[PDB]
């Protein structure tokens, strides 16, 4: 059961050092070398380094040499990396893998590092009013636009979870503002738009937002 | 330094069919390329180490082969599990390097998308903005296109779409191209169109809307 995990995540403004962590669950935190790998959102894995939990021998990728520094711990069996002065182009998931042989056998859940100088703020829910004009073909679409919020995430349920069919809760996109924008759409019977009531449930937790906008047909 | 390259970037397979992913080292890496399987939520997993070695706990269903500059991971028969992301690695020269990777997605029959246009709401307007959201519903394949048109003028750099992954049930995508402009720049025009071009559509469809009427 020799697993070596890492922390859940964290957010920090630009130009700010950070210190992640690893583990040792059984063999010997001297035995192998730990590897650090930077996987940026929608990109191939990238190599950072290796430290030997004894001599402390360190091998850094030549691109991260002067940025991150592989610290270690033979007392507490843990490995640490430290990125000094990180930019918005440093924000990606980081892993540490126990290199069995020259290859990374066991890994450890990724620590997400978001780098942003935005301040926590609550979203704004706007009605994506009923599309049943020529779109009256049996089903009509409607949704909720959850604008400008930081950070993530912001769950979106329709009717407290009663309606879980046809609902799309698209991926939130960062804007030029540093504030995110999400959007949830549920396609539903042109008829029912009256025969039934639709309500979206946005809930951004950090700002402590929990709005319950109700979307209904537009008055032309 | 030692550039690893995968191909394709993303391939569509049918459940239960032998598939072959590619990898080519920049320089000879002598049987050092290993393979990792990674599902969205998960961190990578070593399935193949050495050039061809089914790492402890890998199903026989997965086999490897290669020598100097060319490698391939062959899933002998896809399944619900197998559909994920694969990366080609290396560890024979510092620094070690990975290939961009290649996603595995299920195949099905073309599906023309369903487009809906939504005029911004008044509350959004009063505060200074105007986000007009175009909706392309349940299409296939992923390869789509939304063309915004204000008063016949082609916009540019002022809209931002977002696509979902394959629906767990019907295995179809979805996309939302949002167009935002100040409540003033908005009120300067009357017609807002959304021209969607897909390979399921005979010609491109266009949802339009006029401020005031309907």
């Amino acid at each position: 059961q020799v697993q070596l995990q890492q922390p859940g995540a964290d957010l920090v403004m630009p130009g700010a050092p950070v210190k992640l962590s690893c583990l040792a669950s059984g063999y010997i935190f001297t035995s192998s070398w730990i590897n650090w790998v930077k996987q940026r959102p929608g990109r191939g894995l990238e190599w950072i380094g290796r430290i030997d939990p004894s001599d402390g021998e360190v091998h850094y990728n030549q691109d991260f040499k002067d940025k991150a520094t592989l610290t270690v711990d033979k007392s507490s069996s843990t490995a640490y990396i430290q990125l000094n002065s990180l930019t918005s182009e440093d924000s990606a998931v980081y892993y540490c893998a126990r290199g069995f042989l020259p290859w990374f056998a066991d890994w450890g859940q990724g620590t997400l590092v978001t780098v942003s100088a935005a301040s926590t703020k609550g979203p704004s829910v706007f009605p994506l009013a009923p599309s049943s004009k020529s779109t009256s073909g049996g089903t009509a679409a409607l949704g909720c636009l959850v604008k400008d919020y930081f950070p993530e995430p912001v769950t979106v349920s329709w009717n407290s979870g009663a309606l879980t069919s046809g609902v799309h809760t698209f991926p939130a996109v960062l804007q030029s503002s540093g504030l995110y924008s999400l959007s949830s759409v549920v396609t539903v019977p042109s008829s029912s738009l009256g025969t039934q009531t639709y309500i979206c449930n946005v809930n951004h937790k950090p700002s402590n937002t929990k709005v319950d906008k109700k979307v209904e047909p537009k008055s032309c | 330094n030692i550039v690893m390259t995968q191909s394709p970037k993303s391939m569509y397979v049918s459940i239960g069919e032998r598939v072959t992913l590619s990898c080519k080292a920049s320089e000879n890496v002598d049987t050092y390329v290993s393979w990792y399987q990674q599902k969205p939520e998960q961190s990578p997993k070593l399935l193949i180490y050495g050039a061809s070695n089914r790492y402890t706990g890998v199903p026989d269903r997965f086999t490897g082969s290669g020598s100097a500059t060319d490698f391939t991971l062959t899933i002998s028969s896809v399944q619900a599990e197998d559909l994920a992301d694969y990366h080609c690695g290396q560890s024979y020269n510092y620094p070690f390097t990975f290939g961009s990777g290649t996603k595995l997605e299920i195949k099905r029959t073309v599906a023309a998308p369903s487009v809906f246009i939504f005029p911004p709401s008044d509350e959004q307007l009063k505060s200074g903005t105007a986000s007009v959201v175009c909706l392309l519903n349940n299409f296939y394949p992923r390869e789509a296109k939304v063309q915004w048109k204000v008063d016949n003028a082609l916009q540019s750099g002022n809209s931002q779409e977002s696509v979902t992954e394959q629906d767990s049930k019907d295995s179809t995508y979805s996309l939302s191209s949002t167009l935002t402009l100040s409540k003033a720049d908005y009120e300067k025009h009357k017609v807002y169109a959304c021209e969607v071009t897909h390979q399921g559509l005979s010609s491109p469809v266009t949802k339009s809307f006029n401020r005031g009427e309907c």
